[PDB]
């Protein structure tokens, strides 16, 4: 592959350049259905592997690519699967190396502007909100109306679409507002209004469970729940000049809130308020250790429950939240030299390390029982977090050895597949287990 | 390498770049081995090496001589005195590790 693309390609026959990017294109938007792992395993060895300068033979047909894939973009003015999948193509090629784009972002701002109520422009919004995130800190002396511009449309966009953009966005924001600018007193009144709009909906609600008005303004609720959830997620302003004033220990206001909620009539709710309460427990995961939250998860993982969007959504928190501590892990260890001499020798610590194991061995058991369920997407679900679970070791295999062996006996190739080869590294390592339970 | 000892260091260490043309008449035994006895600043690590470098020499010029005598008696007694589906592995388990996911 280093000699079928990434070659430097001379300034003439342009056509050859051209086809070149339209079957990069081509390969990157088919695999989209599978994952992108293996096409950032290839770039990072071929990048890596050729370290010295030797006159650096990838660096320059990657950025002559890059850039050419800008030009084209432009060009383009005005079928959207090339579009989508360029942009796909540039997100890629910002994640293996940040510095590649920096002087496009210019280039790339308008379309974060404004676009239409078509499905394929939201996948084109949700990525360049990713390059965005990735690129903006690294930028040589940024402009500040750029900035400026760049909040003001990220709010412009927060509060006027769907999920999905949402959530993608204000990651975005926050990592912008935390690393470069610093006027957060924005999205501190931001979240006063979110906060101050559902509170008055709980007061108005704890006396007048049978009023009207709610049954009205419902998407307001909704939308204010998810926010305030996507909000204390990425973005902690309890510290100390988010307030501007003696705390009032907000991240325990909005869990109170949040878990009032829980307990409500529709459904619709309910699901939008589990999802705050993911979202929160992403950034604190002590929260995790108080008993209202116990109790909560081990009724709706058990006791027959006829809602089957509630053990989905359940079953995502702990997947997503398993996820994102890993890479949180990894990508805050590789940068150890900037820390390591200001951190002590004599204290080892585990609660910040022990934390992530501890937290299953309060769900866990529950989450096994979940593989007898009659629908598929549970079933799915909970083999996703099992084997999220065991591929960092936090829990002792072989006592989920006999359902990871049930699990062998599903319709979906997919399913099986994936239980099966769990098998067998568990095996390769530890000869006897298997015999075990068999 | 290089030395009027480097055929038995080779014959010691590698042993099978050693030519049939080196083993046959390149070093005379009744000197060589004389010449390892009393040579300066020789350790007994390397004497030892040599020693079975020198034993291999010999169990080689061994074998050839046998070979030829072998070959000279055998012609000396001439004269001329006018007077389907056989075989496959069930299905594909057994060769075709599935892809993960």
């Amino acid at each position: 592959f280093q000699k079928l693309w990434f070659t430097p390609t001379p300034h003439n026959d342009k056509e050859a350049m051209t086809r070149k990017i339209l079957n990069i294109t081509d390969v990157v938007a088919a695999c989209r259905d599978t994952g992108y792992d293996w096409f950032e395993q290839l770039l990072q060895n071929l990048l890596k592997s050729e370290e010295d300068s030797s006159y650096k033979p990838v660096k320059k047909a990657c950025t002559q690519l890059v850039d050419n894939l800008v030009e084209h973009i432009l060009k383009y003015e005005e079928n959207s699967g090339r579009l989508v999948a360029c942009i796909t193509t540039l997100f890629l090629f910002s994640k293996i190396r940040p510095q590649l784009m920096v002087k496009h972002a210019m280039t790339m701002q308008p379309y974060l502007t404004t676009k239409c109520s078509t499905q394929n422009d939201f996948m084109v919004i949700c990525n360049v909100a990713k390059i965005l995130e990735l690129v903006v800190p690294l930028m040589e002396h940024p402009s500040e109306t750029f900035l400026a511009t760049i909040e003001e449309d990220l709010m412009k966009l927060i509060i006027k679409y769907g999920m999905t953009v949402v959530q993608h966005c204000v990651s975005c924001l926050g990592a912008v507002v935390n690393k470069v600018t610093q006027n957060f007193k924005f999205v501190w009144a931001c979240f006063n209004r979110y906060y101050g709009a559902i509170s008055k909906l709980k007061s108005q609600h704890q006396e007048d469970p049978n009023n009207t008005s709610l049954l009205t303004n419902k998407p307001a609720l909704l939308r204010s729940l998810f926010t305030v959830g996507a909000l204390c997620r990425h973005f902690d302003f309890d510290l100390e000049d988010f307030k501007g004033n003696s705390k009032v220990n907000i991240k325990d206001k909005v869990l109170e809130l949040l878990m009032y909620f829980t307990k409500h009539s529709d459904e619709e709710v309910q699901t939008k308020a589990i999802i705050g309460l993911g979202f929160a427990f992403i950034q604190h995961p002590s929260l995790m250790f108080e008993q209202e939250v116990k109790n909560l998860y081990n009724n709706i993982l058990s006791d027959k429950n006829s809602s089957v969007n509630l053990k989905i959504q359940v079953l995502k928190n702990l997947q997503t939240y398993l996820q994102e501590e890993d890479t949180r892990m990894q990508q805050a260890d590789r940068d150890w030299k900037k820390v390591a001499k200001q951190e002590d020798l004599k204290e080892m610590g585990d609660v910040s390390s022990g934390m992530s194991s501890s937290i299953m061995q309060l769900y866990l058991k529950q989450v096994l029982e979940a593989f007898f369920h009659t629908q598929s997407s549970v079933r799915h679900f909970a083999l996703n977090v099992i084997a999220l679970t065991l591929n960092q070791g936090l829990i002792h295999p072989v006592q989920c050895v006999p359902y990871l062996i049930a699990m062998g006996t599903d319709p979906e190739p997919a399913m099986r597949n994936k239980a099966d080869q769990q098998l067998v590294e568990i095996d390769k390592k530890y000869a006897g287990f298997i015999h075990m339970k068999a | 390498k290089r030395g009027p000892l480097a055929k038995i260091w080779l014959a010691a260490h590698w042993d099978k770049k050693l030519t049939k043309a080196h083993v046959f008449e390149c070093n005379l035994e009744s000197s060589v081995e004389s010449i390892i006895s009393p040579k300066v600043k020789m350790a007994l690590r390397t004497s030892g090496h040599l020693l079975l470098g020198v034993v291999r020499i010999y169990h080689r010029k061994a074998k050839y001589l046998l070979a030829d005598c072998n070959e000279a008696f055998i012609k000396i007694k001439m004269a001329f005195r006018p007077g389907i589906l056989q075989e496959n592995d069930f299905g594909d388990f057994g060769m075709d590790d599935r892809e993960i996911m």
